[PDB]
């Protein structure tokens, strides 16, 4: 709830919108939009990692006591983190959830949205920080100590049978005078086997980030069509339940539309040119219906290919025996969808869902919304965040990260359009050129078992794969990729790793890490799974990102670490 | 280049448009050594028995007149779009955040880029309030809202801001203790068509 602490918010503030994502714009300009109404002037920011977080700060030590981020939280006992922090109200709103308690706890300067059906770690406090084994916080039998300290009476307190609390079982000794130790550990691991279930094997993600956001702007009656739009793309982003999940799918259908048909506020009168409110069709996931022609757009999405194999010759062949099926021509086929005749062009998907039952593919259809300006064109659901993800063009001007940043924010109004076409041709360009590598790993046989997983590297600097963005989309493009024909139906399931060159950086060999096939709850053991071999042997390990399921290395000190980390 | 330079004399702003680097003081030496370069002729004939009184030298009064009124009033436009240029960005900014350089004043221009600001100066308290509220203008243009924070910019050089802060970095992210009266002077001299 915020309708009692929002009356919180008049004064300075600092409005901070975590590193790179599309939850982030979305859920911030809205804000910026509420903010600038209620006459506060305030603060955006851009984040280039932790340190970039914390410098931020340093360069904003004042009192602002408003302080505000989103999306990031789960990184220590943040008041660890920001000392200086007194009283100053912070607020988290991060669907990265699996988050420390002692920023839950310290009911002074955090704001514990705890609302979820798992009361799982009530104590996980109650022994860690409570309890304790060959502690100092205590005294001694000599007078020189005689002042009682922060006495927990627990494990936190001494152990030599001085704990006025703790107060279970027995107090001199159970089978001896510090058995408190013993019980102590007892419960301490015999439970830090829900704490290592905890932040230690597994990561995911929550819920939105913004979509809460939406709600709480809702109650204060603004039915800004936008709004409804920004939020979708919000989660049209990690909708993509095969990256990370929505779930609510099927049970949003009744929320968003709920939201926004029941309150009609033109019923007969809507026929008119600027911002029509926004509709709703079942459509796919394939890429870019609209704008290019079937016969590219057909074959650069991994599900669509996948399933058919056309990397290969032969996967064009039964491609065309469907579109014979189908009966498109073939120019046709070649020319944009918009750019087809009418018929056949309405009547597309009208056929194709329902005779594509049939032949190999099930998955691509989904439930989502489009919507004009006016009378230049319809654009798409998607197409603005396969746009965005285009518009992180790491050039080595040092402004354009940044500067890609403000842009993005400043793209999706309903203004600068002129750069969203631009998105558009980049983002296809380098769309097919995935697929471009895909051909020569394969069969060049790249596929690098390496024992318990798939494991890729490469040797030089693409513009694309630079960032790792593309990295976990070259990824997740080759493992269908191969793990379709090269294998028998057993060793199908088992995670994958990827190099990642930076010729840029002076050497460090960048890697993501990424997942075994077809399970979509059960996520990531790369919370912490990398960690090992950290702790093994250990070697100049990078954790940086409030992204779990990255590092940052050397140039070449990964293979030993590697051979490591095969375990 | 018989009376025509100042179009190459103000090409010193060639570039300052808004895009500026800075400025210097251009085209005035070799130009004014015309001044005492001619007097000489000019009264050379001067009170003259030479040719006592008749029609010949009837042009060459009007050659030194035409002299003379191209030099001055070449001049004239030389100094005064200078006071009009610097007059604008001193009406997006007091003299809180003074001329880009400080070194483009040709000497006597102390006195008219003082005379100016002080003549504003005047004519401001007489405005404003009968005892003069020296009355903002042209910039801050925030309707009642906060006060101290800082705010996200668009590379600023110069570096004049020396109000109240210890060091507010005038330039992108010049985010540091930002109170009201520190961020007074700059709305569009090149700043924050985007927080």
């Amino acid at each position: 709830l915020r309708n009692d602490f929002y009356r919180q918010l008049v004064g300075k503030r600092i409005l901070i919108v975590v590193n790179y994502d599309i939850d982030a714009i979305c859920a911030s300009r809205i804000l910026q939009a509420l903010f600038k109404y209620d006459h506060m002037l305030y603060t955006v920011v851009p984040i280039m990692g932790v340190t970039g977080l914390k410098r931020a700060y340093g360069e904003h030590q004042g009192d602002v006591k408003y302080v505000v981020l989103v999306n990031c939280g789960g990184c220590v006992d943040i008041v660890e983190l920001l000392q200086p922090s007194d009283d100053v109200t912070f607020f988290i709103c991060d669907s990265h959830r699996p988050l420390d308690v002692c920023n839950i706890y310290s009911d002074r300067q955090v704001c514990i949205l705890g609302d979820a059906s798992l009361e799982e770690n009530i104590p996980a406090f109650e022994t860690i920080f409570y309890d304790s084994e060959g502690e100092d916080e205590d005294e001694d039998e000599s007078s020189d100590t005689e002042q009682q300290h922060d006495d927990s009476g627990a494990g936190e307190s001494d152990q030599e049978d001085q704990a006025p609390r703790s107060r279970k079982l027995s107090r001199l000794e159970r089978h001896e005078q510090r058995i408190l130790k013993q019980r102590a550990r007892r419960q301490w691991e015999s439970e830090r086997d829900r704490i290592m279930f905890e932040y230690t094997q597994f990561s995911y993600y929550g819920r939105s980030a913004a979509l809460m956001v939406f709600e709480l702007a809702w109650k204060l009656s603004k039915d800004n069509m936008d709004l409804l739009w920004w939020a979708i793309v919000g989660i049209t982003e990690q909708l993509l339940l095969g990256k990370i999940e929505s779930g609510a799918y099927t049970l949003e259908l009744e929320q968003i539309q709920s939201h926004v048909s029941r309150l009609t506020n033109k019923t007969n009168d809507q026929n008119t040119m600027s911002a029509s409110k926004i509709t709703f069709e079942n459509d796919l996931h394939l890429v870019l219906y609209r704008h290019w022609p079937v016969t590219e757009s057909m074959r650069y999405s991994r599900y669509s290919s996948c399933q058919l194999k056309l990397w290969t010759l032969r996967g064009e062949k039964r491609l065309h025996e469907l579109l014979l099926e189908m009966g498109l021509p073939l120019v046709h086929a070649r020319q944009t969808y918009g750019a087809m005749d009418l018929v056949l062009r309405k009547e597309f998907f009208s056929m194709v869902e329902r005779l594509a039952e049939k032949y190999d593919i099930a998955d691509i259809v989904y439930g989502t919304f489009t919507l004009s300006y006016g009378y230049r064109s319809r654009y798409a659901a998607a197409d603005y965040v396969y746009a965005l993800l285009a518009i992180m063009e790491s050039v080595k001007k040092h402004k354009t990260p940044e500067d890609c940043f403000l842009e993005a924010s400043d793209a999706l109004s309903r203004q600068h359009k002129q750069l969203l076409s631009a998105g558009i041709d980049q983002a296809k360009l380098l769309h097919a050129a995935v697929f471009r590598q895909v051909q020569s790993s394969l069969e060049a046989r790249q596929v690098h078992s390496a024992g318990s997983f798939f494991y890729y590297v490469l040797q030089e600097e693409h513009a694309f794969f630079s960032y790792p963005y593309a990295l976990g989309l070259l990824a997740r493009f080759l493992l269908r990729g191969h793990v379709a024909t090269s294998r028998a139906r057993q060793a199908s399931d088992l995670p994958l790793i990827a190099s990642c060159p930076l010729n840029a950086s002076e050497g460090m060999c960048l890697l993501v890490g990424i997942v075994p096939v077809r399970e979509d709850s059960p996520r990531n053991f790369f919370g912490k799974a990398f960690e090992q071999a950290a702790q093994k042997s250990g070697v100049a390990l990078l954790q940086d990102f409030f992204e779990p399921a990255v590092v940052q290395l050397r140039q070449s000190d990964l293979t030993r670490f590697l051979d490591s980390l095969t375990v | 280049m018989f009376g025509e330079k100042a179009f190459d004399l103000l090409k010193e702003l060639e570039r300052s448009s808004q895009t500026i680097p800075a400025f210097d003081d251009d085209g005035v030496r070799q130009v004014l050594e015309e001044i005492k370069a001619i007097f000489e002729e000019n009264v050379a004939q001067a009170s003259s028995y030479n040719a006592s009184g008749d029609r010949s030298l009837w042009p060459l009064l009007n050659f030194r007149h035409a002299a003379l009124q191209r030099n001055k009033r070449c001049l004239l436009a030389y100094l005064y779009e200078r006071c009009r240029r610097i007059k604008a960005l001193r009406w997006e900014f007091g003299p809180i955040i003074p001329g880009d350089i400080k070194q483009a004043l040709c000497e006597p221009e102390v006195t008219f880029f003082n005379n100016y600001s002080k003549s504003l100066a005047a004519y401001m308290c007489s405005a404003g309030y009968n005892q003069g509220l020296p009355i903002d203008l042209t910039n801050n243009l925030r309707p009642p809202k906060s006060l101290y924070i800082e705010v996200r910019c668009m590379e600023d050089y110069g570096k004049f801001e020396l109000d109240d802060g210890e060091v507010i970095h005038l330039k992108k992210n010049s985010q540091h203790y930002l109170p009201r009266a520190q961020v007074e002077s700059l709305v569009r001299q090149g700043i924050l068509h985007h927080i």
